């Protein structure tokens, strides 16, 4: 079954939100976790896997990913993964067997595929249709190296270049003032909200935590749209 | 890692102007997130601008203090215009590291560096 369109009203509305829309804006910015083929160190609670990724900027992070059950960190434990997400630092706590904020610590949800026998010998280009009040102006594309590939890596470089080049989150606030992102494989589609919940602070645990489900799309199917309104 | 001295701190007549400055070492001020703060007597430290976009600024100080960072001196600034009495305080700049993915905006509980501080007395 294929979730229905956003409701009257349902969507975030970017001016409802007051605080730093730069909280936003860094998780879609280009920073973020991509591991290629590696190995989970650690079990943490039920439902998180510990992964050990180069830092390159010295050596080695620990990254704590978050599912939203245990039979998705069971599948993905002993496994050579691709580990690709949004992380933060803030309020990120776990460890190995309230903390300080640690560089080598970070935190995300989902973003994890099987590696072996994921791979594409072609980089593929998945098109984003962008509309704005309704009316398709831009069109571009994403690339995959994936058969099989995670809402959140496509979500993230739609974003990626939707903030280099429309100003989606700036700052302080967003000149756009709802966004819903989509998904449509086949005759099925799902989406998510754009902008912060209304208020003075945005928790980008609790806004990241929709990508818990590891929910994944073919990337020779899927197609990706964007409905922004503006302010 | 960022160690800052604030200086420029005297007493303004009111609807005068004044300029704080915050040198900072050890550290370039483009990999710190850079904030002023203010405490009065007899109130919390409160938030008056950070640095991003055009600047955001408490309320209370709307277009009459901007906040500027010059990189290649490494230095921040408070410029006050129309100074008023209310403005007298103990100002403080702030900074918390880009690393983490987070500004805690006025929120001076997160910040990790401060420094000393400097008295601005506005006289009516």
């Amino acid at each position: 079954e294929s979730q229905p369109d956003p409701k009257p009203d349902e969507l975030h509305k970017s001016s409802k939100f007051t605080g730093l829309m730069e909280n936003m804006k860094v998780l879609y910015d280009d920073n973020h976790v991509s591991a290629i083929n590696v190995k989970s160190i650690d079990q943490f609670l039920y439902f998180d896997l510990i992964y050990s990724i180069k830092d390159t900027k010295g050596n080695y992070d620990n990254v704590r990913v978050e599912f939203k059950n245990k039979d998705l960190a069971d599948k993905y434990k002993d496994k050579y993964v691709d580990v690709f997400g949004a992380n933060y630092y803030y309020q990120c706590y776990f460890s190995k067997k309230s903390h300080q904020t640690d560089k080598r610590k970070t935190c995300m949800y989902g973003g994890v595929t099987e590696h072996n026998g994921n791979q594409l010998d072609k980089y593929r280009s998945i098109t984003v249709r962008v509309f704005e009040d309704g009316k398709n102006l831009l069109s571009f594309d994403v690339q995959t190296n994936k058969k099989k590939v995670t809402a959140q890596e496509l979500d993230y470089l739609t974003r990626h270049y939707l903030v280099k080049n429309k100003k989606l989150y700036e700052f302080n606030n967003s000149p756009y003032e709802t966004g819903y992102i989509k998904f449509i494989e086949n005759e099925n589609s799902f989406w998510y909200d754009m902008m912060p919940a209304p208020g003075d602070k945005f928790d980008q645990s609790k806004y990241l935590m929709m990508y818990n489900d590891n929910k994944m799309v073919d990337s020779k199917d899927v197609k990706i749209e964007v409905y922004l309104t503006t302010k | 890692q960022v160690q800052l001295v604030e200086s420029g701190g005297g007493s303004v007549q009111a609807g005068g102007s004044l300029r704080l400055s915050c040198a900072a070492s050890g550290s370039t001020v483009s990999a710190y997130y850079m904030a002023w703060f203010r405490q009065a007597p007899g109130k919390g430290r409160e938030g008056v601008a950070v640095i991003g976009g055009s600047g955001v600024y408490a309320d209370a100080v709307k277009g009459r203090f901007t906040i500027s960072q010059d990189n290649a001196k490494n230095t921040l600034y408070l410029q006050m215009n129309s100074l008023k009495p209310e403005d007298t305080a103990m100002y403080y700049c702030a900074a918390y590291w880009k690393g983490y993915k987070y500004h805690p905006k006025f929120d001076d509980s997160a910040y990790e560096y401060w420094g000393q501080g400097t008295q601005v007395t506005v006289s009516s």
